[PDB]
């Protein structure tokens, strides 16, 4: 219930269908027998979101992330909400959110 | 339908401060400034620079305004190596022209000028005889109409020559020319009709910007 | 020793429209850019020159790993793999496949143009399906001399008997571009700057400049007699020959000067002969 | 409500028309049985704002693309303060805003 | 069990699963010498928890401890509630509910 | 007593693509970024430069630890515990294991260009037919003259000949970068500014400036002919040489300002040989 | 009396990456924080700088008890009793000896963070170990900026043991050695080409950080209009002025600036001569 709880929990969605996609782009460009990441890749995307500093960085590197992962059908639903709660809002809460949804998107896979 | 050879526009991305909605003597002094051979051309012609308008009578520089010259193709070794990559000052900015590129002069059947001078005709019937004698001269058959305002009133529009301590008044209209084929119609836009053609008026143009002109 | 054969070769005077740039609508335009003094200058990108050379190499009989059939504008391989010890073609320009990979003794850099673009357009009639309509489109050319620098490590070479064809073929270049090349335009040497030295260090990148933007003729840079007088270029490493030369002798104090004892040779087959043989020489062939 | 928004949201909509009619302008471009990718169009508009540095880059860049976008009503609604709007404003807030617009186009086509 | 605690529950699974994990990337970075230390971890986790002083840093730590995890089975299960249980809890409870989950810790034997 | 060697070089004009950002895409993207006056720069990053120093110490026969296959492109280890008294490389560069560690000898900070860099992009198709990945491509190039600061400790070598080595690789540096093949660009010094003396203090790094933002002329800041002038900077300690000798002596009243009294050398082989001279007295050598 | 030099010192323009954080990933970031206007700046800590000048007294001579040894990357004590009387370091910098002549000391010098004089915005520099090979250490990144820095330091000297001792503590800061940084690969100065020193007798300063920016991205240092109304207004007397360096040109090319309070400083273009009069005004307020 609540607007803006809806808007946080598809917003997880969003962004667990960005990692989703990231990591498909990542078992593709591995190859041989080498084995594919799956933890170290989550690790780096730790690293990669804690290093960021004031609104500008970390809300390019987002954005970035979030074309990268590529199609998504939550972010298509529902435009002018994430728009407006990723341009609005602390990038400090918009990275506690995407941490949040970092630790439970591995249900997927 | 039919793209005029022997003629071509030199167009150069323009950026820069805010100018006044009237440059005329100022970019061609510029320009001449940084190309001496510019001044002694005879059959060359200056775009009316395409930006939005801004408050009093400036013009701001958008990404997409850009100065372009109608020039002789067979003339461009004359003044490119002044203007590709130079910079003008317009008063006490500096503006900077990158690489140009050609753009070919395409035929219509209605043309438009933002501006016509004609020395010693300031009244509507006077300046129509006239452009329908300039027409004569260059043996060119078509129907003249005058941009209008909200109002309905004929435009009139003024040119500021700066030359030395005074400052001099020349002053036309601006007319909306159709019913002239595609030969005729290329013959107008290459050749112009009236004067001052260096001076940012007198040069043709599609009727599309005859519009965009009517509306504001 | 490390053995190094820098060089500046200027191109003889004429219309040029070389390896063009992106044919965005209907012109081609030629690839310009900035340049000393601020002006813009058209460049001709240095793999359509190494191209060139390959064709070279390939058509003097010289045994090449790749080959071009100039009927079906197809590149074919002899091999697989790449063997620079039996191959000119992988022992000089390297290869990678992505030894799996060689560096390639040859490295050079673009050609740029003499003079400042002037900006002339050509007006042309391209043919057309459509009721055997002509569309007029713009094709640019410079009228101009192209000078590019080029250098040789002859000890990374497999076969050091390998750089006599290279300096063959960089005399007698083929034509660059191909189809490309609207105007037949020779990039063989006109006036060579040569530099045979066991020292990284080369000051003859581009040693050639222009006494008036509108000429057909050139002269050398100021600087690099600036740096030959002072001592830095040993004048005994010094090759010099073309019509430059003709220029360089007519200068007052020429005897005098320490120009005077590098090599230099009005005839360019003159002194590609005695530098090969200086070549030959010391790398003990 | 606080017509910024507005602002952001109309310029994520001409971005998004924009980019379509470009994607179009590229099914024309193509030929024959291959098929027209159209993940790898988006990561390559991805790569090409990402490829700019300042200013110059990406402003003629972001410029270019929207004219070649093609006819866009909203665009013909909306020239003033979307000129405005890119006039002003940081430049890497305009390119954050870009790459949401790219990660919120698909559900058009 | 009101819904309530079985939401308490679960979030103290989450901390001790998470605990889990950061415990092991410690034990496998520090295999050298007689024993890695286990009180010491403890130690700093309750200094780490304690130096939190606002809502703000206190989630951003939270969710980085969490993510540095691992896998977090009991997240998994449990996206929305204990999603939705940290963005609306006062901090200084979910404080009180990990210092809990790690006073009831048992090291894997 | 503790001797440090300061110095700025200024390299020449030329079109250069050495160091690349993350490559992923059409274009190659130049290292660049923000300089002097808010505008963009392109970098050469001071790791390619030890890199090429070291790979100098290496062809000349001088002992190093790493060495550069050339054939497998990997860096092999001649001993794996480091010894900074019989390798070169250890001595100068340093090393770090993870005594397993030193500070090295010499520290260098990154290239910059002179001039901004605008555009120049260059294309990169593949022949004809089968566009593949390896299809029309972006390559970004500068044409800029690079320059650098370096300054070295000579009291931290464990040799103290060793730094005249440093001094001749400096000289001629070997191929700094990647795009050789097509953008040859020679990173041996046109202009130098050396400073010898006892102090940590310097105030010649990044000193040269244009004169243009479009040309190849390079001329010292006024800040640096103001710190000579006004008394810092001891004449008898700095070495000037290169092509900016000619520029500094048509400088008015030159032979009244305090800059005349500085080791001024149009010949850099002649500044080198006296500089080393000093240095050898200095330190015993 | 109870003289203190109180001094802000500008560092010149160049790649620094001095003072990092946190190891995180692959790439080492920069000391930042919010500084002014909302914007980030980076740091280079305090503590580097009080490094570089232990450091510089033991290079130059004098008697130390923390001994670097430059080759273990070791610290030794000569002593394991804490003397200020004899060690220059333990006098200067104090010291605390917790584990369990008094045990602690409070130095006499007192120094703050520098601070970056221009925004940090990008500037991340890729790293590669090359080879071909590949491996976990292969790829890695290093934050560096193109920009001044800018620190503020004050001395106590009546509570110097020995008040001779006030002489090196000011050559070192002229002539600074490396502060803590990647100096393999961003070789940084930190000896100074602007100072403004106060040498006075009252603890209030109003010199804290004098140097502000114009065109917040160039390399063009300027005296903060802040700094210029105190010393116009009245406060900060012009005769315990000491303006040295490469700001003394912008400060003779103000307008007004003879009539200006700020010309009956003392202003030297060269730091050594500014520093020769300062060290001949200190030592004669001292009696050295």
């Amino acid at each position: 219930n609540s607007e803006e709880d809806k808007q946080y929990l598809i917003f997880i969605k969003v962004f667990q269908q960005a990692m989703k996609g990231n990591f498909a782009k990542i078992y593709a460009k591995t190859e041989e027998g080498k084995d594919p990441p799956i933890k170290k890749k989550v690790e780096r995307l730790r690293a990669e979101l804690n290093y960021c500093y004031d609104e500008l960085s970390f809300k390019e590197y987002l954005s970035d992330f979030l074309v990268r992962g590529g199609l998504n059908k939550y972010f298509n639903e529902h435009q002018e909400e994430i728009a407006l709660l990723i341009k609005k809002s602390p990038w400090q809460e918009i990275r506690i959110w995407s941490l949040l949804a970092i630790a439970s998107y591995k249900p997927k896979d | 339908l039919i793209q005029s050879e022997e003629y071509v526009d030199l167009t150069f991305k323009l950026r820069g401060a805010p100018i006044p909605l009237d440059n005329g003597y100022l970019t061609y002094a510029a320009l001449s400034r940084i190309c001496p051979p510019l001044h002694e051309l005879k059959s060359i012609g200056i775009h009316p620079i395409a930006g939005i308008p801004t408050r009093n009578n400036l013009l701001e520089l958008t990404a997409q305004s850009r100065l372009k010259i109608r020039i002789y193709h067979q003339q461009i070794p004359l003044i490119y190596p002044y203007l590709a990559g130079q910079a003008f000052h317009i008063g006490q900015n500096f503006y900077q022209l990158d690489i140009p590129d050609y753009k070919p002069l395409i035929s219509s059947e209605s043309v438009y000028s933002r501006l016509v001078i004609i020395k010693g005709f300031q009244d509507s019937t006077n300046f129509i005889e006239a452009v329908q004698r300039q027409m004569d001269n260059l043996g060119i058959q078509g129907k003249i109409e005058l941009l209008t305002r909200q109002d309905g009133t004929p435009q009139r529009r003024q040119l500021t020559i700066n030359k030395e301590g005074k400052q001099f008044k020349v002053r036309g209209f601006g007319v909306k020319i159709s019913e002239l084929n595609p030969e005729d119609s290329l013959t107008l836009q290459e050749q112009g009709i009236g004067g001052k053609r260096k001076m940012m008026c007198g040069i043709f143009v599609p009727a599309t910007r005859s519009k965009e002109e009517e509306e504001t | 020793p490390n053995y190094y054969l820098y060089g500046t070769v200027l191109t003889r005077y004429g219309l040029a429209s070389l390896n063009h740039d992106i044919r965005r609508g209907n012109k081609t335009i030629l690839q310009k850019g900035y340049w000393n003094n601020g002006k813009i200058h058209s460049f001709v990108g240095s793999s359509a020159i190494r191209w060139a050379l390959r064709f070279y190499l390939q058509k003097q009989g010289y045994l090449v790993n790749r080959v071009w059939d100039e009927e079906e504008h197809i590149n074919r391989l002899t091999s697989e793999d790449f063997d620079p010890e039996k191959f000119y073609d992988d022992d000089i320009f390297g290869f990678a496949l992505l030894p799996n990979q060689r560096m390639g003794a040859l490295g050079m850099n673009m050609a740029v143009s003499l003079t400042p673009y002037d900006g002339a357009v050509k007006l042309g009639a391209k043919s057309g399906r459509e009721k055997d309509s002509t569309s007029l489109h713009f094709t640019e050319y410079h009228a101009t001399r192209y000078q590019y620098y080029f250098g040789i490590d002859a000890t990374h070479l497999k076969d050091f008997s390998r750089i006599l064809p290279m300096i063959d073929g960089i005399m007698n270049l083929p034509k660059v571009g191909g189809s490309s090349n609207i105007f037949n335009y020779p990039f063989c040497p006109d006036s060579l700057v040569f530099q045979w030295t066991n020292h990284f260090a080369s000051y003859i990148s581009y040693c050639f400049e222009y006494c008036d933007p509108k000429s057909k003729e050139a002269k050398l840079s100021q600087e690099f007699i600036d740096e030959v007088e002072c001592g830095q270029i040993d004048p005994s490493k010094l090759w010099i020959g073309g019509t430059i030369v003709k220029d360089l002798q007519q200068l007052d104090n020429f005897e005098s000067s320490p120009l005077n004892k590098a090599h230099i040779y009005r005839n360019r087959n003159e002194m590609i002969e005695a530098l090969k043989t200086v070549i030959k020489r010391d790398l003990g062939l």
